[PDB]
């Protein structure tokens, strides 16, 4: 009974910004980690950024433009995407490993995806 | 005489990525293993440390059911003594394993046009997993002498990769759902018995 819900995608002009959200709900326990990925159709899923216990990492192609953060008061992680480029166009997915009430096992859950399209 | 809830494992709508394999503890129940053994749905049913002919005649302290998706040509790695990306970095059975490995093709559920993104495996790890160890970390793998400083790129790899299952893949590259049953015998009362 855990779910991840994304929000925040859309169409933007190159140079613009978007903020994605990945919100966990249900019988959530502890989040072991959370990863943002992106995929355009037919192309291999690509790592974008991840966060675990405050430590963060990034794809080299987004370092300096995107920032992952954990909400100080909500079960939500954000991906702030600045200086967007056409090459950032993709469906963005979050995936998290989260234990549920009654368990010590962090299990994998996926968001539903959000399209981001950046036009020149 | 409650019946063991194996349906929750075998019939789950979504399965775990192998790197994040799931486990369900089964206890205090009666299991008819012949239903699993005789099912035409399962193309792999291989036991270790115990013969199938005995499964309905034995009692165990606990049974564990681990489950995940891998590609067809990797099912052979889910056995004692094996190696490769899956056995070495994702899911490792012990030499003395007592249990059964059951698998079936899941192309109809687990592939997507344009490639499924849901099922990942760990592609890089500095050392092998110990038996039944689980690694869900996503630290950048530092392949060379240059520190990665939390940035993926040259010699600095994100350690999980998508299988990208597409329905047109050849059978060796198609997804298979796997359930591994471990039969545990401790110096404690047996609770999971055949009929
Ligand atoms: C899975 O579901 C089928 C159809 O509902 C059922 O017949 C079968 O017994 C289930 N498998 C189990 C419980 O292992």
């Amino acid at each position: 009974q855990v779910q991840l819900v994304e929000s925040g995608g859309g169409s933007v002009q190159a140079g613009g910004s978007l903020r994605l959200s990945c919100a966990a709900s249900g019988d959530t326990g502890r989040t072991c980690n959370l990863v943002w990925y992106r995929q355009a159709p037919g192309k291999e899923l690509e790592f974008v950024s991840s966060i675990s216990d405050g430590s963060t990492n990034y794809a080299g192609s987004v370092k300096g433009r995107f920032t992952i953060s954990q909400d100080n008061a909500k079960n939500t992680v954000y991906l702030q995407m600045n200086s967007l480029k056409p090459e950032d166009t993709a469906v963005y997915y979050c995936a998290a490993t989260i234990s549920r009430t009654g368990s010590l096992w962090c299990e994998e859950y996926w968001g539903q995806g959000t399209q981001v399209t950046v036009s020149s | 005489t409650n019946l063991c809830p194996f349906g929750e494992v075998f019939n789950a709508t979504r399965f775990a990525s192998v790197y994040a394999w799931n486990r369900k503890r089964i206890s205090n129940c009666v299991a008819d293993y012949s239903v699993l053994y005789n099912s035409a749905s399962f193309s792999t049913f291989k036991c270790y440390g115990v013969s199938p002919t005995k499964l309905n005649d034995l009692c165990f302290t606990n049974v564990y059911a681990d489950s995940f998706v891998i590609r067809g040509d990797e099912v052979r790695q889910i056995a004692p003594g094996q190696t490769g990306k899956i056995a070495d970095y994702n899911y490792k059975l012990p030499d003395d394993f007592t249990g059964c490995v059951i698998a079936w093709n899941s192309n109809n559920l687990d592939s997507k046009v344009g490639g499924n993104y849901n099922y990942l495996y760990r592609l890089f790890r500095k050392s092998n997993l110990k038996p039944f160890e689980r690694d869900i970390s996503t630290e950048i793998y530092q392949a060379g002498s240059t520190p990665c400083n939390g940035v993926e790129g040259f010699n600095c790899y994100f350690p999980l990769q998508s299988y990208g299952f597409q329905p047109t893949n050849g059978v060796g590259y198609q997804p298979y759902r796997v359930v591994v049953l471990s039969f545990e015998l401790l110096h404690a009362p047996a609770t999971v018995c055949g009929p």
